Protein backbone atom coordinates (compact mmCIF):
# COMPACT_ATOMS: atom_id res chain seq x y z
CA UNK A 1 0.00 0.00 0.00
CA UNK A 2 1.29 2.70 -1.33
CA UNK A 3 1.74 6.52 0.66
CA UNK A 4 -1.05 9.11 0.32
CA UNK A 5 -0.10 12.45 -1.60
CA UNK A 6 -2.50 15.27 -1.44
CA UNK A 7 -5.61 14.64 -3.33
CA UNK A 8 -7.98 17.02 -6.15
CA UNK A 9 -10.60 18.80 -3.82
CA UNK A 10 -12.67 21.48 -6.22
CA UNK B 1 -1.32 27.43 -29.51
CA UNK B 2 -4.67 25.89 -30.59
CA UNK B 3 -6.68 28.17 -27.92
CA UNK B 4 -4.78 31.27 -28.87
CA UNK B 5 -7.59 32.83 -30.72
CA UNK B 6 -10.32 32.41 -27.41
CA UNK B 7 -10.18 34.90 -24.61
CA UNK B 8 -9.19 34.11 -21.16
CA UNK B 9 -12.37 34.04 -19.69
CA UNK B 10 -13.91 32.03 -22.12
CA UNK B 11 -10.72 29.55 -21.51
CA UNK B 12 -11.74 30.16 -17.86
CA UNK B 13 -15.35 28.90 -18.37
CA UNK B 14 -14.76 26.08 -20.64
CA UNK B 15 -12.33 24.53 -17.99
CA UNK B 16 -15.33 24.94 -15.32
CA UNK B 17 -17.60 23.30 -18.00
CA UNK B 18 -15.24 20.22 -19.15
CA UNK B 19 -14.11 19.64 -15.28
CA UNK B 20 -18.24 19.38 -14.73
CA UNK B 21 -18.10 17.09 -17.69
CA UNK B 22 -15.58 14.93 -16.25
CA UNK B 23 -13.18 15.99 -19.47
CA UNK B 24 -10.18 16.71 -17.64
CA UNK B 25 -7.97 16.22 -20.62
CA UNK B 26 -10.19 18.80 -22.61
CA UNK B 27 -9.58 20.67 -19.25
CA UNK B 28 -6.04 20.82 -18.72
CA UNK B 29 -5.82 22.06 -22.32
CA UNK B 30 -8.20 25.12 -21.80
CA UNK B 31 -5.79 25.62 -18.65
CA UNK B 32 -2.83 25.70 -20.36
CA UNK B 33 -4.30 28.10 -22.86
CA UNK B 34 -5.33 30.31 -20.03
CA UNK B 35 -2.31 29.86 -18.35
CA UNK B 36 -0.40 31.42 -22.35
CA UNK B 37 -2.53 34.54 -22.02
CA UNK B 38 0.30 35.59 -19.57
CA UNK B 39 -1.53 37.22 -16.96
CA UNK B 40 -1.39 35.22 -13.37
CA UNK B 41 -3.81 32.93 -12.27
CA UNK B 42 -5.94 33.40 -8.94
CA UNK B 43 -6.09 30.87 -6.04
CA UNK B 44 -9.48 29.34 -7.68
CA UNK B 45 -7.59 29.29 -11.46
CA UNK B 46 -4.52 27.26 -9.64
CA UNK B 47 -7.34 24.91 -8.50
CA UNK B 48 -8.45 24.52 -12.42
CA UNK B 49 -5.10 23.77 -13.45
CA UNK B 50 -4.19 21.50 -10.58
CA UNK B 51 -7.06 19.44 -10.58
CA UNK B 52 -6.78 19.42 -14.55
CA UNK B 53 -3.71 17.82 -15.07
CA UNK B 54 -3.60 16.19 -11.95
CA UNK B 55 -6.01 14.00 -12.88
CA UNK B 56 -4.70 13.42 -16.48
CA UNK B 57 -1.16 12.25 -14.89
CA UNK B 58 -2.80 10.00 -12.60
CA UNK B 59 -4.98 8.37 -14.87
CA UNK B 60 -1.60 8.11 -16.84
CA UNK B 61 0.62 6.89 -13.47
CA UNK B 62 -2.12 4.34 -12.81
CA UNK B 63 -2.18 2.34 -16.08
CA UNK B 64 1.91 2.98 -15.94
CA UNK B 65 1.74 0.96 -12.51
CA UNK B 66 -0.76 -1.68 -13.88
CA UNK B 67 2.06 -2.47 -16.48
CA UNK B 68 4.90 -2.28 -14.48
CA UNK B 69 3.07 -4.80 -12.42
CA UNK B 70 2.62 -7.43 -15.46
CA UNK B 71 5.96 -6.30 -16.74
CA UNK B 72 7.92 -7.00 -13.74
CA UNK B 73 5.93 -10.52 -13.07
CA UNK B 74 6.45 -11.39 -16.36
CA UNK B 75 10.42 -10.99 -15.73
CA UNK B 76 10.23 -13.46 -12.91
CA UNK B 77 10.65 -17.30 -13.69
CA UNK B 78 7.72 -13.80 -23.16
CA UNK B 79 7.39 -11.31 -26.35
CA UNK B 80 8.00 -7.33 -26.30
CA UNK B 81 4.59 -6.48 -25.98
CA UNK B 82 4.32 -5.85 -22.46
CA UNK B 83 7.22 -3.54 -22.12
CA UNK B 84 6.36 -1.58 -25.58
CA UNK B 85 3.16 -0.56 -24.14
CA UNK B 86 4.78 0.14 -20.53
CA UNK B 87 7.15 2.56 -22.89
CA UNK B 88 4.20 3.92 -24.78
CA UNK B 89 2.26 5.12 -21.48
CA UNK B 90 5.48 5.97 -19.85
CA UNK B 91 6.52 8.09 -22.80
CA UNK B 92 3.30 10.69 -22.77
CA UNK B 93 3.17 10.25 -19.05
CA UNK B 94 6.65 12.29 -19.58
CA UNK B 95 5.18 14.15 -21.77
CA UNK B 96 2.05 16.01 -19.57
CA UNK B 97 5.02 16.13 -17.01
CA UNK B 98 7.04 18.25 -19.11
CA UNK B 99 4.23 20.49 -20.56
CA UNK B 100 3.92 21.12 -16.98
CA UNK B 101 6.87 21.65 -16.24
CA UNK B 102 7.47 23.58 -19.19
CA UNK B 103 4.20 26.24 -17.91
CA UNK B 104 5.93 26.32 -14.47
CA UNK B 105 9.03 27.61 -16.08
CA UNK B 106 7.94 29.43 -18.81
CA UNK B 107 4.81 31.13 -17.28
CA UNK B 108 3.98 30.44 -13.24
CA UNK B 109 7.08 30.81 -10.95
CA UNK B 110 7.62 33.90 -11.28
CA UNK B 111 9.71 35.92 -8.57
CA UNK B 112 6.73 38.38 -6.94
CA UNK B 113 3.71 37.38 -5.83
CA UNK B 114 2.40 36.42 -2.54
CA UNK B 115 3.91 33.40 -1.19
CA UNK B 116 0.56 31.44 -1.69
CA UNK B 117 1.29 31.25 -5.27
CA UNK B 118 5.18 30.85 -4.93
CA UNK B 119 4.82 28.02 -2.82
CA UNK B 120 1.83 26.67 -4.44
CA UNK B 121 4.51 26.65 -7.89
CA UNK B 122 7.03 25.31 -6.52
CA UNK B 123 5.26 22.83 -5.16
CA UNK B 124 3.58 21.74 -8.37
CA UNK B 125 7.17 21.71 -9.67
CA UNK B 126 8.25 19.00 -6.68
CA UNK B 127 5.13 16.75 -7.55
CA UNK B 128 5.89 16.79 -11.73
CA UNK B 129 9.39 15.86 -11.04
CA UNK B 130 8.21 13.54 -8.73
CA UNK B 131 5.99 11.94 -10.58
CA UNK B 132 8.63 11.82 -13.89
CA UNK B 133 11.21 9.90 -10.85
CA UNK B 134 8.40 7.20 -10.34
CA UNK B 135 9.60 6.32 -14.19
CA UNK B 136 12.49 7.26 -14.55
CA UNK B 137 16.29 5.20 -14.69
CA UNK B 138 19.66 6.12 -14.67
CA UNK B 139 21.58 9.27 -16.00
CA UNK B 140 17.88 10.98 -16.28
CA UNK B 141 16.56 9.82 -12.57
CA UNK B 142 19.61 11.24 -10.94
CA UNK B 143 19.15 14.78 -11.71
CA UNK B 144 15.08 14.61 -11.74
CA UNK B 145 15.16 13.58 -8.47
CA UNK B 146 17.49 16.91 -7.14
CA UNK B 147 15.40 18.58 -9.37
CA UNK B 148 11.95 17.58 -7.42
CA UNK B 149 14.01 17.84 -4.10
CA UNK B 150 15.26 21.10 -4.97
CA UNK B 151 11.97 22.48 -5.77
CA UNK B 152 10.51 21.17 -2.69
CA UNK B 153 12.82 22.79 -0.68
CA UNK B 154 12.89 26.21 -1.80
CA UNK B 155 8.94 25.85 -1.21
CA UNK B 156 9.15 24.62 2.12
CA UNK B 157 11.78 26.89 3.20
CA UNK B 158 8.81 30.22 1.55
CA UNK B 159 6.02 28.31 3.50
CA UNK B 160 7.64 27.87 6.86
CA UNK B 161 8.48 31.88 6.68
CA UNK B 162 5.68 33.07 5.31
CA UNK B 163 2.34 30.98 6.06
CA UNK B 164 0.66 29.55 9.10
CA UNK B 165 1.56 25.78 10.12
CA UNK B 166 -2.23 25.12 9.36
CA UNK B 167 -2.15 26.90 5.94
CA UNK B 168 -3.29 23.98 3.34
CA UNK B 169 -0.94 24.91 0.61
CA UNK B 170 2.02 24.49 3.18
CA UNK B 171 0.60 21.12 5.06
CA UNK B 172 -0.04 19.74 1.49
CA UNK B 173 3.67 20.36 0.40
CA UNK B 174 4.90 18.88 3.13
CA UNK B 175 2.59 16.06 2.41
CA UNK B 176 4.18 15.63 -0.37
CA UNK B 177 7.61 15.95 0.16
CA UNK B 178 7.29 13.33 3.19
CA UNK B 179 5.86 11.00 0.25
CA UNK B 180 8.64 11.99 -2.15
CA UNK B 181 11.04 11.21 0.49
CA UNK B 182 9.81 7.84 2.06
CA UNK B 183 8.87 6.48 -1.67
CA UNK B 184 11.30 8.42 -4.30
CA UNK B 185 14.74 9.33 -1.97
CA UNK B 186 14.42 6.19 -0.08
CA UNK B 187 14.77 8.18 2.76
CA UNK B 188 12.10 6.90 5.54
CA UNK B 189 12.85 8.79 8.84
CA UNK B 190 13.23 12.10 6.55
CA UNK B 191 9.75 11.60 5.61
CA UNK B 192 9.05 9.99 9.04
CA UNK B 193 10.27 13.36 11.07
CA UNK B 194 9.13 15.95 8.24
CA UNK B 195 5.43 14.27 8.77
CA UNK B 196 5.34 14.28 12.31
CA UNK B 197 6.88 17.67 12.67
CA UNK B 198 4.26 19.13 10.08
CA UNK B 199 1.39 17.04 11.94
CA UNK B 200 2.42 18.25 15.63
CA UNK B 201 2.97 22.04 14.51
CA UNK B 202 -0.04 22.49 12.66
CA UNK B 203 -1.92 20.94 16.15
CA UNK B 204 -0.31 23.55 18.19
CA UNK B 205 -1.22 26.67 16.28
CA UNK B 206 -4.42 24.72 15.64
CA UNK B 207 -6.29 28.46 15.99
CA UNK B 208 -4.51 29.30 13.01
CA UNK B 209 -7.33 27.49 10.74
CA UNK B 210 -8.66 29.70 8.48
CA UNK B 211 -12.12 29.90 8.11
CA UNK B 212 -12.21 29.64 4.46
CA UNK B 213 -9.45 26.84 4.41
CA UNK B 214 -9.85 24.81 7.27
CA UNK B 215 -12.22 21.60 5.73
CA UNK B 216 -9.21 21.27 3.49
CA UNK B 217 -5.91 21.96 6.44
CA UNK B 218 -7.54 19.22 8.46
CA UNK B 219 -8.23 16.82 5.49
CA UNK B 220 -4.24 17.06 5.07
CA UNK B 221 -3.62 16.56 8.98
CA UNK B 222 -5.46 13.74 8.83
CA UNK B 223 -3.58 12.10 6.00
CA UNK B 224 -0.01 13.07 7.46
CA UNK B 225 -1.55 10.77 10.53
CA UNK B 226 -2.30 8.02 7.72
CA UNK B 227 0.90 8.10 6.48
CA UNK B 228 2.41 8.09 9.90
CA UNK B 229 0.65 5.08 11.10
CA UNK B 230 1.36 3.24 7.69
CA UNK B 231 5.08 4.39 8.35
CA UNK B 232 5.55 3.16 11.78
CA UNK C 1 -2.98 2.88 -40.22
CA UNK C 2 -1.20 3.82 -36.69
CA UNK C 3 -1.57 0.18 -35.86
CA UNK C 4 -0.65 -1.19 -39.50
CA UNK C 5 2.99 -2.27 -38.94
CA UNK C 6 2.13 -4.36 -35.55
CA UNK C 7 0.93 -8.02 -35.42
CA UNK C 8 -2.60 -8.74 -35.36
CA UNK C 9 -2.06 -11.07 -32.07
CA UNK C 10 0.28 -8.38 -30.94
CA UNK C 11 -2.81 -5.97 -30.91
CA UNK C 12 -5.62 -8.45 -29.37
CA UNK C 13 -2.47 -8.80 -26.80
CA UNK C 14 -2.40 -5.21 -26.37
CA UNK C 15 -6.03 -4.32 -26.46
CA UNK C 16 -6.30 -6.49 -23.41
CA UNK C 17 -3.38 -5.00 -21.17
CA UNK C 18 -4.95 -1.37 -22.25
CA UNK C 19 -8.45 -2.78 -20.69
CA UNK C 20 -6.43 -3.83 -17.59
CA UNK C 21 -4.72 -0.62 -17.50
CA UNK C 22 -8.01 1.08 -18.09
CA UNK C 23 -7.11 2.88 -21.03
CA UNK C 24 -9.92 2.42 -23.48
CA UNK C 25 -9.18 4.70 -25.83
CA UNK C 26 -5.73 2.89 -26.69
CA UNK C 27 -8.11 -0.43 -26.52
CA UNK C 28 -10.46 1.16 -29.23
CA UNK C 29 -7.05 1.84 -31.28
CA UNK C 30 -5.31 -1.30 -30.73
CA UNK C 31 -9.16 -3.66 -31.51
CA UNK C 32 -9.52 -1.15 -35.07
CA UNK C 33 -5.82 -1.99 -35.59
CA UNK C 34 -6.94 -5.69 -35.36
CA UNK C 35 -10.34 -5.28 -37.34
CA UNK C 36 -8.26 -4.17 -40.03
CA UNK C 37 -5.88 -6.97 -40.30
CA UNK C 38 -9.26 -8.12 -42.43
CA UNK C 39 -9.44 -11.31 -40.06
CA UNK C 40 -12.90 -12.29 -38.36
CA UNK C 41 -13.02 -11.39 -34.83
CA UNK C 42 -13.87 -14.61 -31.88
CA UNK C 43 -16.28 -14.06 -28.98
CA UNK C 44 -13.53 -12.90 -26.92
CA UNK C 45 -11.91 -10.14 -28.85
CA UNK C 46 -15.70 -9.01 -30.41
CA UNK C 47 -16.00 -8.66 -26.26
CA UNK C 48 -12.17 -6.11 -26.37
CA UNK C 49 -13.86 -4.38 -29.31
CA UNK C 50 -17.45 -3.82 -27.82
CA UNK C 51 -16.11 -2.93 -24.48
CA UNK C 52 -13.32 -0.69 -25.75
CA UNK C 53 -15.42 1.47 -27.71
CA UNK C 54 -18.36 1.40 -25.55
CA UNK C 55 -16.07 2.77 -22.33
CA UNK C 56 -15.03 5.95 -25.23
CA UNK C 57 -18.35 6.91 -26.55
CA UNK C 58 -19.80 6.50 -22.98
CA UNK C 59 -17.03 9.00 -21.62
CA UNK C 60 -18.39 11.09 -24.23
CA UNK C 61 -22.00 10.48 -24.02
CA UNK C 62 -22.38 11.60 -20.11
CA UNK C 63 -19.99 14.56 -20.72
CA UNK C 64 -22.25 15.39 -23.50
CA UNK C 65 -25.81 14.92 -21.58
CA UNK C 66 -24.00 17.05 -18.59
CA UNK C 67 -23.51 19.96 -21.12
CA UNK C 68 -26.90 19.71 -22.77
CA UNK C 69 -28.45 20.01 -19.62
CA UNK C 70 -26.26 22.94 -18.35
CA UNK C 71 -27.20 24.87 -22.11
CA UNK C 72 -31.00 23.59 -21.68
CA UNK C 73 -30.87 25.35 -18.28
CA UNK C 74 -29.17 28.52 -19.60
CA UNK C 75 -31.56 29.06 -22.14
CA UNK C 76 -34.87 29.21 -19.66
CA UNK C 77 -35.22 32.21 -18.22
CA UNK C 78 -25.06 34.48 -21.97
CA UNK C 79 -22.19 33.86 -23.81
CA UNK C 80 -21.89 31.39 -26.28
CA UNK C 81 -19.20 29.44 -24.69
CA UNK C 82 -21.75 26.04 -23.04
CA UNK C 83 -23.08 26.00 -26.62
CA UNK C 84 -19.03 25.86 -28.54
CA UNK C 85 -18.10 23.07 -26.14
CA UNK C 86 -21.41 20.81 -26.51
CA UNK C 87 -20.38 20.98 -30.19
CA UNK C 88 -16.65 20.44 -29.41
CA UNK C 89 -17.75 17.07 -27.17
CA UNK C 90 -20.68 16.60 -29.81
CA UNK C 91 -18.10 16.62 -32.86
CA UNK C 92 -16.15 14.26 -30.88
CA UNK C 93 -18.72 11.47 -30.43
CA UNK C 94 -19.94 11.61 -34.00
CA UNK C 95 -16.80 10.79 -34.90
CA UNK C 96 -16.37 7.94 -32.64
CA UNK C 97 -19.67 6.41 -33.72
CA UNK C 98 -18.61 7.03 -37.57
CA UNK C 99 -15.33 5.17 -36.70
CA UNK C 100 -17.58 2.03 -35.37
CA UNK C 101 -20.09 2.26 -38.21
CA UNK C 102 -16.93 2.58 -40.60
CA UNK C 103 -15.44 -0.52 -39.20
CA UNK C 104 -18.70 -2.56 -39.08
CA UNK C 105 -19.60 -1.55 -42.56
CA UNK C 106 -15.86 -1.51 -44.49
CA UNK C 107 -14.91 -4.96 -42.37
CA UNK C 108 -17.37 -6.44 -39.37
CA UNK C 109 -20.68 -6.69 -41.53
CA UNK C 110 -20.97 -9.92 -43.88
CA UNK C 111 -23.41 -12.04 -45.34
CA UNK C 112 -22.06 -15.23 -43.71
CA UNK C 113 -20.44 -16.50 -40.60
CA UNK C 114 -22.46 -17.25 -37.93
CA UNK C 115 -25.83 -16.20 -36.40
CA UNK C 116 -23.90 -14.55 -33.11
CA UNK C 117 -21.36 -12.60 -35.01
CA UNK C 118 -24.26 -11.37 -37.46
CA UNK C 119 -26.50 -10.11 -34.82
CA UNK C 120 -23.96 -9.30 -32.91
CA UNK C 121 -22.61 -6.65 -35.15
CA UNK C 122 -25.83 -5.72 -36.50
CA UNK C 123 -26.69 -4.64 -32.81
CA UNK C 124 -23.63 -2.62 -32.88
CA UNK C 125 -24.53 -0.80 -35.92
CA UNK C 126 -28.42 -0.03 -34.21
CA UNK C 127 -26.74 0.95 -31.13
CA UNK C 128 -24.21 3.03 -32.97
CA UNK C 129 -26.65 4.92 -34.81
CA UNK C 130 -28.77 5.14 -31.84
CA UNK C 131 -26.29 7.14 -29.99
CA UNK C 132 -25.77 9.38 -33.15
CA UNK C 133 -29.56 9.68 -32.91
CA UNK C 134 -29.33 11.01 -29.11
CA UNK C 135 -27.21 14.18 -30.56
CA UNK C 136 -29.19 14.58 -34.23
CA UNK C 137 -30.90 17.29 -35.46
CA UNK C 138 -33.17 17.85 -38.46
CA UNK C 139 -32.68 16.33 -41.67
CA UNK C 140 -29.86 14.30 -40.58
CA UNK C 141 -31.22 13.15 -37.86
CA UNK C 142 -34.76 11.19 -39.55
CA UNK C 143 -31.67 9.29 -41.52
CA UNK C 144 -30.18 8.36 -38.55
CA UNK C 145 -33.21 6.62 -36.85
CA UNK C 146 -34.37 4.70 -40.17
CA UNK C 147 -30.69 3.71 -40.07
CA UNK C 148 -30.49 2.49 -36.19
CA UNK C 149 -34.15 1.06 -36.77
CA UNK C 150 -33.34 -1.18 -40.13
CA UNK C 151 -29.56 -2.78 -37.95
CA UNK C 152 -32.32 -3.52 -35.12
CA UNK C 153 -34.67 -5.50 -36.53
CA UNK C 154 -32.37 -7.20 -39.28
CA UNK C 155 -30.56 -8.53 -36.03
CA UNK C 156 -33.77 -9.25 -34.25
CA UNK C 157 -35.10 -11.10 -37.37
CA UNK C 158 -31.98 -13.14 -37.06
CA UNK C 159 -31.71 -13.78 -33.66
CA UNK C 160 -35.35 -14.78 -33.35
CA UNK C 161 -34.75 -17.68 -36.01
CA UNK C 162 -31.59 -18.73 -34.92
CA UNK C 163 -30.98 -17.88 -31.46
CA UNK C 164 -32.60 -19.53 -28.09
CA UNK C 165 -34.58 -17.04 -26.32
CA UNK C 166 -32.10 -16.97 -23.33
CA UNK C 167 -29.16 -16.13 -25.73
CA UNK C 168 -27.13 -13.12 -24.04
CA UNK C 169 -26.66 -11.39 -27.90
CA UNK C 170 -29.95 -11.65 -28.17
CA UNK C 171 -31.68 -10.55 -24.73
CA UNK C 172 -29.27 -7.58 -25.28
CA UNK C 173 -30.48 -6.57 -28.66
CA UNK C 174 -33.72 -6.56 -27.68
CA UNK C 175 -32.82 -4.87 -24.08
CA UNK C 176 -31.08 -2.26 -26.56
CA UNK C 177 -34.28 -2.01 -28.92
CA UNK C 178 -36.81 -1.24 -26.59
CA UNK C 179 -34.15 1.57 -25.08
CA UNK C 180 -34.22 2.66 -28.97
CA UNK C 181 -38.06 2.76 -28.84
CA UNK C 182 -38.46 4.44 -26.20
CA UNK C 183 -35.75 7.20 -25.88
CA UNK C 184 -35.42 7.48 -29.32
CA UNK C 185 -38.27 6.78 -31.72
CA UNK C 186 -40.94 8.41 -29.04
CA UNK C 187 -42.75 5.07 -28.82
CA UNK C 188 -43.19 4.29 -25.22
CA UNK C 189 -45.63 0.93 -26.00
CA UNK C 190 -43.60 -0.34 -28.65
CA UNK C 191 -40.97 -0.56 -26.03
CA UNK C 192 -42.50 -2.06 -23.26
CA UNK C 193 -44.46 -4.46 -25.07
CA UNK C 194 -41.14 -5.74 -26.84
CA UNK C 195 -39.54 -5.89 -23.36
CA UNK C 196 -42.30 -7.84 -21.98
CA UNK C 197 -42.26 -10.49 -24.57
CA UNK C 198 -38.05 -10.46 -24.32
CA UNK C 199 -38.36 -11.16 -20.85
CA UNK C 200 -41.85 -13.60 -20.99
CA UNK C 201 -40.10 -15.72 -23.83
CA UNK C 202 -36.85 -16.30 -21.92
CA UNK C 203 -38.74 -17.21 -18.77
CA UNK C 204 -40.83 -19.47 -21.00
CA UNK C 205 -37.62 -21.05 -22.21
CA UNK C 206 -35.60 -20.53 -19.53
CA UNK C 207 -34.05 -24.02 -19.55
CA UNK C 208 -32.24 -23.10 -22.79
CA UNK C 209 -29.68 -21.28 -20.63
CA UNK C 210 -25.58 -22.05 -21.50
CA UNK C 211 -23.86 -23.16 -18.89
CA UNK C 212 -20.98 -21.02 -19.86
CA UNK C 213 -22.76 -17.80 -20.37
CA UNK C 214 -26.34 -17.78 -18.32
CA UNK C 215 -25.09 -15.43 -15.65
CA UNK C 216 -25.06 -12.88 -18.56
CA UNK C 217 -28.72 -14.19 -19.78
CA UNK C 218 -29.87 -13.69 -16.13
CA UNK C 219 -28.47 -10.21 -15.53
CA UNK C 220 -29.85 -8.91 -19.13
CA UNK C 221 -33.48 -10.59 -17.94
CA UNK C 222 -33.04 -8.08 -14.64
CA UNK C 223 -32.32 -5.18 -17.04
CA UNK C 224 -35.77 -5.69 -18.81
CA UNK C 225 -37.25 -5.89 -15.30
CA UNK C 226 -35.86 -2.72 -14.15
CA UNK C 227 -37.10 -0.90 -17.35
CA UNK C 228 -40.63 -2.38 -17.34
CA UNK C 229 -40.90 -0.93 -13.78
CA UNK C 230 -39.41 2.15 -14.66
CA UNK C 231 -41.70 2.43 -17.52
CA UNK C 232 -45.27 1.42 -16.19
CA UNK D 1 -34.05 8.46 -14.83
CA UNK D 2 -33.09 7.44 -18.24
CA UNK D 3 -33.78 3.69 -19.75
CA UNK D 4 -31.05 1.14 -19.10
CA UNK D 5 -29.05 -0.64 -21.72
CA UNK D 6 -26.89 -3.63 -21.89
CA UNK D 7 -23.86 -3.15 -19.92
CA UNK D 8 -19.76 -3.65 -20.63
CA UNK D 9 -19.25 -7.22 -19.21
CA UNK D 10 -15.81 -8.94 -19.94
C1 LIG E 1 -5.17 29.73 -3.02
C2 LIG E 1 -4.18 28.84 -3.76
O1 LIG E 1 -3.18 29.29 -4.29
N1 LIG E 1 -4.46 27.56 -3.85
C3 LIG E 1 -5.50 26.67 -3.29
C4 LIG E 1 -4.85 25.53 -4.08
C5 LIG E 1 -5.71 24.85 -5.16
C6 LIG E 1 -4.87 23.92 -6.01
C7 LIG E 1 -4.18 22.84 -5.21
N2 LIG E 1 -3.78 23.24 -3.84
S1 LIG E 1 -2.73 22.32 -2.99
O2 LIG E 1 -2.05 21.46 -3.90
O3 LIG E 1 -2.01 23.20 -2.11
C8 LIG E 1 -3.88 21.40 -2.04
C9 LIG E 1 -4.74 20.52 -2.67
C10 LIG E 1 -5.69 19.83 -1.93
C11 LIG E 1 -5.85 20.11 -0.59
BR1 LIG E 1 -7.17 19.20 0.44
C12 LIG E 1 -5.03 21.06 0.00
F1 LIG E 1 -5.16 21.32 1.31
C13 LIG E 1 -4.06 21.72 -0.70
C14 LIG E 1 -4.21 24.49 -3.19
C15 LIG E 1 -3.78 26.50 -4.61
C1 LIG F 1 -19.87 -14.58 -28.49
C2 LIG F 1 -20.18 -13.19 -29.02
O1 LIG F 1 -20.26 -12.96 -30.21
N1 LIG F 1 -20.33 -12.22 -28.14
C3 LIG F 1 -20.37 -12.14 -26.66
C4 LIG F 1 -20.51 -10.62 -26.82
C5 LIG F 1 -19.40 -9.76 -26.23
C6 LIG F 1 -19.54 -8.31 -26.67
C7 LIG F 1 -20.87 -7.71 -26.27
N2 LIG F 1 -22.01 -8.65 -26.26
S1 LIG F 1 -23.55 -8.09 -26.21
O2 LIG F 1 -23.54 -6.72 -26.59
O3 LIG F 1 -24.37 -9.05 -26.88
C8 LIG F 1 -23.83 -8.24 -24.48
C9 LIG F 1 -23.10 -7.45 -23.60
C10 LIG F 1 -23.27 -7.60 -22.24
C11 LIG F 1 -24.10 -8.60 -21.75
BR1 LIG F 1 -24.33 -8.84 -19.88
C12 LIG F 1 -24.74 -9.42 -22.65
F1 LIG F 1 -25.56 -10.39 -22.20
C13 LIG F 1 -24.61 -9.27 -24.01
C14 LIG F 1 -21.87 -10.11 -26.38
C15 LIG F 1 -20.48 -10.77 -28.35
CL1 LIG G 1 2.49 -0.16 -27.95
CL1 LIG H 1 -14.81 24.75 -27.32
MG1 LIG I 1 -7.54 36.88 -23.53
MG1 LIG J 1 10.06 -19.54 -21.26
MG1 LIG K 1 11.80 4.60 -20.58
MG1 LIG L 1 -1.14 -9.59 -38.56
MG1 LIG M 1 -30.05 38.44 -19.69
MG1 LIG N 1 -24.50 19.70 -34.00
Amino acid sequence: QRSTSTPNVH
Amino acid sequence: GAMGSMERASLIQKAKLAEQAERYEDMAAFMKGAVEKGEELSCEERNLLSVAYKNVVGGQRAAWRVLSSIEQKSNEEKGPEVREYREKVETELQGVCDTVLGLLDSHLIKEAGDAESRVFYLKMKGDYYRYLAEVATGDDKKRIIDSARSAYQEAMDISKKEMPPTNPIRLGLALNFSVFHYEIANSPEEAISLAKTTFDEAMADLHTLSEDSYKDSTLIMQLLRDNLTLWT
